[PDB]
């Protein structure tokens, strides 16, 4: 039966729309949005052909770990922002909502079994990350935030919620 | 802060003189308690600490205020970054001596006190003669799909003594088809989050609207 | 390019002169355009480059074929390996002379074009909801939960312009009102992947259904 709270589209959607507004607003950034350093972020691309063919448990691995990296990226962005009298007045609330939203999503995902599945499906040695994407502006940070939640996160959540008993 | 003052009054009533907390737009949270006005040592009298599950214990600068009753209310507004729904929030208030005064564990999504619905209008239906009630949800509020309502309908020959109709969450319309003819009615709506995903307390009633049948 | 041609035709018919890209199963992507410029424009007349964010630049194999009225349609079928969504995709079309024809950045998930919905069924209502309409999502199409629709109400010519109604995503039925009696109506319905996760363009209309009032 619907794995509770996150399986309610409207509940998850609240955050996706927040992220959209964050991403949308950071498009008018200009030169007032540098993070003044490269903040590592997760990869948000989803190849639907490969995505639907991989062990479903791997969807869990990708989303849970990706979200964790994302939280760290946003947290770092928050502290980088607390420092300085730098520009962009809009940034603050979007970051506070992101830190707040990511925290809720993390709790929401775990209840979905994401953390459990991700740790087991990932308990064997594998190949080096071999990737490492980063951002040096709040614009890319927020665009990644939106693409991740509206992307593989939404995708993973959609499939995982369809779980009765068989 | 009228709205906050009047809301903290509702909780003082319905709930305990204990530590009361409530969110209005799901991106905020204020906790408070009233107490027999003392002397000096106001906000300093106590230390308000909180901890969202799995994170470090934080402090929340307290504020003191003259409750329009004759007492003093101490309140703290949580930093927005910490107003996460669906995550256990442990609160603790300690008196100057170091003794605990209040200890609660809440879920922000379960203590919502919404602003009242706005724009209540009543029209006579399309050739049915029924009364169609339309209104707007609390302004600047998310999760409107999860906001259910309650309509109060009163009127009659100096006999207007209400009736309450429960409205489905997300729905901002109400059809009344059993109202007495040639009668001036008065309606109003109040809002509250729907369980089990959310919880809270009834909002203030919306400005009323009168209609003659 | 069968059902493909119609889809290609649908997008061109509404967006001539510019580079149009679309996906039907999110596993595919086709960018194309028509030239009102022929002869001398060989297969090496244009270079098609693309770059998925944080990916190296790549060239796509171009394709050409006679089109419309004395025109040619250039197209590139993106290799499946690079048709990844939720990440910026920069596209660059350059003339053999090094001249810049087109330049864009899109998200594959934001240019979806689905098949038209089916099984439309218009019926009347013993109520003031005149006609109740119901339909089916476009066949073979997952994530139905977030497909948005648009129904069109056609009058009995002589005038009877239109009546466009947008149906919330996922919802496959509606109540039409203000349907004048003594009239034969025809309703069709459109479809498109809904934001914030997706986006794209309105499908072709479904087969119509008529009903007399």
């Amino acid at each position: 039966a619907p794995p509770r709270l996150i399986c309610d589209s409207r509940v998850l959607e609240r955050y996706l729309l927040e992220a959209k507004e964050a991403e949308k607003i950071t498009t008018g950034c200009a030169e007032h949005c540098s993070l003044n350093e490269k903040i590592t972020v997760p990869d948000t691309k989803v190849n639907f052909y490969a995505w639907k063919r991989m062990e479903v448990g791997q969807q869990a691995v990708e989303v849970w770990q990706g979200l964790a990296l994302l939280s760290e990226a946003v947290l770092r962005g928050q502290a980088l922002l607390v420092k300085s009298s730098q520009p962009w007045e809009p940034l603050q609330l979007h970051v506070d909502k992101a830190v707040s939203g990511l925290r809720s999503l993390t709790t929401l995902l775990r209840a979905l079994g994401a953390q459990k599945e991700a740790i087991s499906n990932s308990d064997a040695a594998s190949a080096a990350p071999l990737r490492t994407i980063t951002a040096d502006t709040f614009r890319k940070l927020f665009r990644v935030y939106s693409n991740f939640l509206r992307g593989k996160l939404k995708l993973y959540t959609g499939e995982a919620c369809r779980t009765g008993d068989r | 802060d009228p709205k906050f003052e009047s809301k903290a009054a509702l909780l003082a009533a319905r709930g305990p003189e204990e530590l009361l907390c409530f969110t209005e737009r799901l991106e905020d949270l204020v906790c408070f308690w009233e107490e027999a006005a003392s002397a000096g040592v106001g906000p300093g009298q106590y230390s308000f600490s909180y901890q969202l599950e799995d994170e470090p214990w934080k402090l929340c600068r307290l504020h003191q205020a003259p409750t329009a009753r004759g007492a003093v209310r101490f309140w703290c507004s949580l930093p927005t970054a910490d107003t996460s729904s669906f995550v256990p929030l442990e609160l603790r208030v300690t008196a100057a001596s170091g003794a605990p005064r209040y200890h609660r564990v809440i879920h922000i999504n379960e203590v919502v006190l919404l602003d009242a619905p706005v724009g209540l209008v009543a029209r006579l239906a399309d050739e049915s003669g029924h009364v169609v009630l339309r209104w707007l949800p609390p302004p600047e509020t998310p999760m409107t799909s999860h906001i259910r309502y309650e309509v109060d309908v009163s009127a009659g020959q100096g006999a207007g003594s209400v009736q309450r109709v429960e409205i489905l969450e997300g729905r901002t319309e109400c059809v009344l088809s059993n109202l007495r003819g040639r009668t001036r009615y008065t309606f109003a709506v109040r809002a509250r989050m729907a369980e089990p995903s959310f919880g809270g307390f009834w909002s203030e009633w919306s400005e009323p609207v009168s209609l003659l049948t």
